[PDB]
RNA sequence: AGCGUACCAACAACCGCAUCAGGUCUCCAAGGUUAACAGCCUCUGGUUAAAUAGAAAAAAGUAGGUAAGGGAAGUCGGCAAAAUAGAUCCGUAACUUCGGGAAAAGGAUUGGCUCUGAGGACAUUAAUGUUAACUCAGAACUGAAACGGACAAGGGGA
RNA sequence: CUUUUUCGUGAGCUGAGCUGUGAGCUAGGCAAUAGUUCUUUAACAACAAAAAAGAGCACAAACUGUAGACGACUUUUUUGCCUCAGGGUGCUGUAAACAUGAAAGUAAACUUUUACGAUCUGUUGAGGCUUAUCCCUAGUGGUAAAGUGU
């Protein structure tokens, strides 16, 4: 049934092994196979205000952590819809409900 | 296998130029938790080899040991080693009867106990290992009376023993000849590119001969190598089993922040001159020499001076972690 | 076509990979091709809807039969070195299918005297 | 009066057997750095397209980048690659058809910031007042001793 | 097949003897026939239908990386594992902001006040980063789908 989640994804760890001109479309695409495999649905919408912040400096790094907001919604009788948080400190924040 | 550190020692070679100097060597650390005896298996002689009569088991077994038998036991009944341990006594007595009657070599099933270990393995490893000494009675009841405890490391071992070690290397995939085989490298003219050999052979053998160097598979391959010496079996129960005679700093052998790759060493272990064939947690295997050595090595015995504990991450830089705080004084 | 299970290919498999999914059929080779895939489909909906209108039911159709014959091939051309031409053809197909209900002496007077004395003799 | 007037001009409209990395005549020409219509970055105008895409990442290849100590011992042969290079100030041999050789060979300097000095035109009278453009020469201070910092750019001799 | 019948050997009885089995002694009555031979259908091992009874795994998936061109191999699937975070161990070299703090000098009001200044100092061994194949934590959230062969 419908849920919200927060999660914080770090993205260094998923660019480390990709050339120069690949570093941001890999981000891109490891976060829509993440949220997909974590709400168990197949159908995941990118909100155009977090494709416009990963590429914010560039095809060349991308940034090293991101704080995301998770929510299916009942519409493939499913879909999850992923949007941005923007937040000023990643120090104390641990994924919710 | 843990990992390698160094050490300071003492030299007694009348007519060397290290005679009387202390030098440093590079040693090699095996975490040896105790193992299980669980089994025995007799062999007889025939003009076709070795010939087993039977094997005994013990009255019970670990689930660790059974995990073995299965490749998925999270979706099983777990059904193994469950009918025959309610066999009665008086047929395994008249099996060892026939056994001490009939056979010539004995050999006991031991396994290991990897929870003890910071390994993600929990399937027990299972070997065989031959009890050589006194009669085939003699033999028996040294092994009955094991049937169900530990085996401690320094049961088996001396310190200041050399010992043979068997193990399989690390693997590297396909490699080239002049990786593989060493061959020369070819001048920087050449067309079809430099790295190979150039004449596979003559015209008239008709063939190529399997002596000749060719690409494939490096690594990965099954070695024993000999004489490698112990300079101390350190224990568990023991606080400063780092420390020395002349360093009365109270230590444990693992360097600050965890063997790299590995983990924290908290049970008993060896501490062996040289290098093992390997990776970080491979599994080592250990025999005693074919026949003992005499030789002014063998016999030898090594006093230790001081073992390094810094840290194998970056360059360390202090011995253990109050040091640190000691030399900074307080922070932000 | 979801790329779930293989197709085993057992005749024209020169240079074809191998794969996990193969252990199922015994075989070492396979793989997925989706158009043929899609092409079979069409032709078996088409036999479902066929077999509808005379009244069988579909639960017990079993094919009986499946035949795959090639056609008259297509022409196109490809650039070579040196100034040539070579040919570039194509490989279509005809198919078709069938399905179909499935449930769940000489007296010899002379002979037979011999016959009963061998009979007799055995006794 | 009569005839031409659409469109392409290569990036797929032309020739090369083709929607071929080839060939094919003329005019217009912004900002910064700079000797410079060079190289590098940008505004107006144009585009984001190429007989394919995804993953994986070992041998081997092709186009590149580094390497301790030695410095041609390699090879028919220094083939290939390195080293040099802008500008200012000094200093330059043999030989010579007296014109050259010659950038011979060689040596020093170069950023940023705060200042000092030199070079014109015009109107009330030597005195007062207004008013510019760009170069050149010195001094103090400053920094992990660096400064033609990227681009661009001779190896020399008998 | 009847008659008088002795010696040995086991399903049950207890090296009593009955049964069952084998080998004999004594006297009897009662068979075989297919026109001259055409392999003398004769062995061993199976199978099927009817008659009495003994009644779990592996592959695939997700995870791992001690493995690797692909297959293959090493692992885990609820004290485990994955993800974030807190600690540890290291790498670099002192963040942004504020300061009637310093600074070769400058220029401009009426002792002092104001303005411009490369760079330096204090808060500051600070700030940033650290497994994707580093180490510790039943810390936080999760742990899906249910197919194939036997
Ligand atoms: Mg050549
Ligand atoms: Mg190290
Ligand atoms: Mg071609
Ligand atoms: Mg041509
Ligand atoms: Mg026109
Ligand atoms: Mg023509
Ligand atoms: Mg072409
Ligand atoms: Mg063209
Ligand atoms: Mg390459
Ligand atoms: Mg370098
Ligand atoms: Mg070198
Ligand atoms: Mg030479
Ligand atoms: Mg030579
Ligand atoms: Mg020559
Ligand atoms: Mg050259
Ligand atoms: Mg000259
Ligand atoms: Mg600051
Ligand atoms: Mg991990």
């Amino acid at each position: 049934k419908p849920v919200t989640k927060f999660i914080t994804i770090n993205l260094s760890k998923l660019t480390h092994k990709v050339c120069y001109k690949r570093k941001a479309p890999r981000a891109i695409k490891e976060i829509r196979s993440i949220a997909g495999k974590l709400m168990h649905t197949k159908d995941v919408r990118l909100d155009v205000k977090l494709n416009k912040f990963i590429w914010s400096k560039g095809v060349r790094n991308p940034p090293k952590r991101v704080r995301v907001k998770l929510e299916r919604k009942r519409n493939e009788k499913m879909y999850t819809i992923v949007e941005h948080v923007m937040v000023d400190s990643y120090k104390g924040l641990v994924n919710e409900c | 296998k843990a990992g390698m550190t160094h050490i300071v020692r003492e030299v007694d070679k009348p007519g060397s130029k290290l005679h009387k100097k202390e030098i440093v060597e590079a040693c090699t650390i095996i975490e040896c938790a105790p193992m299980v005896v669980v089994g025995i298996v007799g062999y007889r002689e025939t003009p076709k080899g070795l010939r087993i009569l039977s094997t005994v088991w013990a009255n019970h077994v670990s689930d660790e040991f059974r995990r073995r038998y299965y490749k998925n036991w999270y979706k099983s009944e777990k059904k193994a080693f469950t009918k025959s341990l309610n066999v009665p006594e008086a047929t395994k007595n008249c099996l060892l009867k026939r056994i001490e009657k009939y056979c010539t070599v004995l050999r006991a099933i031991c396994h290991t106990q990897p929870s003890k270990t910071p390994l993600r393995m929990k399937k027990a490893h299972i070997m065989e290992v031959q009890i050589n000494g006194g009669s085939m009675k003699e033999k028996l009841e040294f092994v009955k009376e094991m049937l169900e405890k530990n085996l401690p490391v320094s049961t088996v071992f001396n310190p200041n023993e050399m010992i043979d070690v068997i193990s399989v290397t690390k693997g590297h995939g396909t490699k080239g000849v002049v990786s593989r085989y060493g061959v020369k490298r070819l001048p920087r003219k050449t067309h079809r590119g430099l790295r190979k050999v150039a004449c596979i052979g003559a015209w008239h053998p008709a063939r190529v001969q399997f002596q000749i160097p060719r690409h494939g598979q490096k690594g990965y391959f099954h070695r024993t190598e000999r004489n490698k010496k112990i300079y101390r079996i350190g224990l568990k129960t023991d606080k400063n089993s780092a420390s020395t005679d002349a360093d009365i700093t109270e230590k444990k052998i693992t360097p600050m922040g965890g063997f790299p790759h590995y983990g924290v060493v908290n049970e008993d272990f060896l501490l062996l001159k040289g290098c093992v064939a390997g990776t970080k947690k491979r599994p080592i295997t250990l025999r005693k020499n074919i026949v003992p050595q005499v030789s002014r090595d063998a016999l030898a015995q090594v006093s230790l001076k001081f073992i390094d504990t810094s840290s194998k991450i970056g360059h360390g830089r202090f011995q253990t972690s109050e040091e640190k705080v000691k030399y900074y004084g307080p922070l932000k | 076509i979801e790329k779930k299970r293989c197709v085993p290919f057992r005749k024209y498999n020169g240079g074809v990979g191998r794969t996990n999914q193969a252990k199922e059929f015994n075989h070492t080779q396979g793989r997925w091709p989706a158009k043929s895939c899609k092409f079979l489909l069409n032709i078996l909906d088409n036999v479902q809807a066929n077999a509808e209108s005379r009244n069988l039911d579909v639960s017990k159709l079993r094919l009986i039969h499946v035949m795959v014959n090639k056609a008259r091939p297509g022409r196109r051309r490809t650039y070579k070195a040196h100034g040539r031409i070579n040919p570039f053809m194509s490989s279509p197909c005809h198919i078709q299918i069938i399905a179909r209900e499935i449930n769940k002496i000489s007296n010899q007077n002379r002979l037979k005297n011999k016959s009963v004395k061998k009979q007799q003799t055995v006794q």
